[PDB]
């Protein structure tokens, strides 16, 4: 199977101690995320929320955004 | 207000079932459910420090809780238990 | 997906024997075994930290081991017990 999770990585330049793996940053940048010049497609939810007299708060958490995404958000009242 | 004033407590209890009555010991035992409800502005909290609405303790009594929180909360006990 | 969802939770329940009946106090005793299972990546790990293949909690219920870990796992209870 395939597996999932988090990760570090660290690249070098003509530093050979990278392959210890604690290289510290250094120098002048030169290398960059490759999809930043690049864009994909989109997901949409509709829910529909009540503030009753003892819950007049609300906190939703959403799932984790890649580099260069977007989000956006509206709310309209049922009636008055 | 100059003086200060007393905390207003909301109080509720229902019976669900007789469960056994002692004739000689005189006593008896009784299932049931009980509800209580104050306002303190003491334990507010900001919601933007954890991200959530509802702040909970679970299986403790009020005097635990009372001493774990160091703020005077509205215990009680039954008179004849 | 867009918002957080729920996790699915698997449960099942055997019966061994009734071992009583009460009928003045109008309750019953029972013997059975319960089963939960389900799926958390929150729980993940990675073998070669530990050069194992199962983790495992022994003689704790899931309030502790949620508590211990201080992830969120679905604890329960019986209603009438």
């Amino acid at each position: 199977t395939y597996t999932t999770g988090s990760f570090q990585l660290i690249l070098g330049l003509n530093a050979p101690q990278v392959i210890s793996g604690e290289g510290e940053p250094e120098g002048e940048v030169f290398a960059s995320l490759a999809s930043l010049e690049i864009k994909p497609e989109a997901h949409v939810q509709e829910l529909e929320i009540r503030l009753d007299k003892d819950t007049r708060y609300l906190t939703q958490h959403t799932r984790n955004l890649q580099p260069g995404d977007t989000f956006h958000a509206l709310v309209e009242p049922i009636g008055e | 207000s100059v003086f200060l004033e007393s905390d207003l407590v909301t109080v509720g209890l229902a019976v669900d079932q007789i469960v056994g009555v002692d004739q000689r010991s005189e006593n008896f035992s009784v299932v049931g459910t009980l509800k209580l409800s104050w306002h303190d502005p003491k334990l507010g909290f900001s919601p933007d420090q954890c991200g959530c609405t509802v702040k909970s303790f679970e299986d403790a009594s009020i005097r635990a809780v009372a001493g774990e929180i160091n703020l005077p909360l509205p215990s009680f006990s039954f008179y004849n238990q």
